[PDB]
């Protein structure tokens, strides 16, 4: 609900590209295509160099049919484990298959050092000011004992 | 009947304990009622002086 | 005489009083019973806390 459509005359008009099983991979590079596009867009409006892609299951498949996305045992590192692989654009692509879409996004996410971090849906959890046991769990739980039944509620 | 959203705001923001500050404004009403009473019994059964 | 503040005081006045050596004598007796023990709680459907 953020990320800027991207609409080209030719093809994605009417908003997004409608690929067909028909011939090859040549429906499932004509996404990388739009992938690498979609990236150089970034690069110019944003300047950012784009460093994730996000898609859904369905549309990160035909994204990995075109092949150049390889994930392979000796490359997990880098990929944080959350990837569905590497686009041999060198961008991870994070696979949905939740949202109802079957969209691509791409995005960015850099952070430069210290207070600099920039990158689409900044999140930013707050718990500073609250008690928490580790600092990770992002708000704390609590629990009641209803005094109808006495047994316990418990809610975060 | 404070919010427990609210104290992680004031424990953020003002530093102060939102909880601890509640039981400061009602530990003093009290108090200060019971001791607005007792003044208000002695002006209220005080015979009228100069007469 | 001892001679105590009003600070909430509707015109004006001056209530001459009399306290006993005893707390026996007195006019009136101020006999405290519990003094202001907390309670807490938390409302169970939406987990806030009351006090």
């Amino acid at each position: 609900t953020v990320s800027k459509r991207y609409k080209v005359t030719g093809i994605t008009d009417s908003g997004f590209i409608d690929l067909s099983y028909a011939s090859a991979p040549e429906a499932g590079r004509s996404l990388y295509r739009m992938v690498c596009e979609m990236v150089s867009h970034i690069q110019k409006e944003s300047t950012y160099t784009a460093t994730f892609c996000v898609a859904s299951a369905r549309a990160a498949a035909i994204l990995a049919a075109s092949g150049w996305l390889k994930h392979k045992p000796e490359d997990d590192k880098y990929l944080s484990q959350n990837a569905y692989g590497f686009l041999a654009n060198g961008l991870p692509l994070y696979c949905d298959t939740n949202s109802p879409l079957d969209y691509v996004i791409v995005g960015v996410v850099e952070n430069i050092g210290e207070k600099e971090i920039v990158g689409s849906i900044f999140y930013a959890p707050y718990t500073e000011g609250l008690d928490l046991d580790d600092p990770e769990h992002v708000g704390a739980f609590k629990v009641v004992v209803d005094p109808e039944s006495l047994q316990p509620s418990i809610g975060l | 009947a404070y919010s427990i959203e609210l104290t992680q705001d004031l424990r953020a923001v003002h530093g102060m304990d939102a909880d601890a500050e509640l039981s400061g404004i009602l530990a003093t009403e009290i108090m200060l009622e019971i001791n607005r009473e007792v003044v208000d019994w002695i002006n209220y059964s005080a015979q009228v002086g100069k007469s | 005489y001892r001679v105590y503040i009003d600070q909430y005081a509707k015109q004006d006045y001056f209530t001459v009083g009399y306290k006993g050596p005893n707390e026996m004598d007195a006019g009136i007796y101020y006999a405290p019973y519990v003094a202001l023990t907390p309670l807490r709680g938390s409302d169970p459907k939406n987990f806030q806390p009351v006090m």
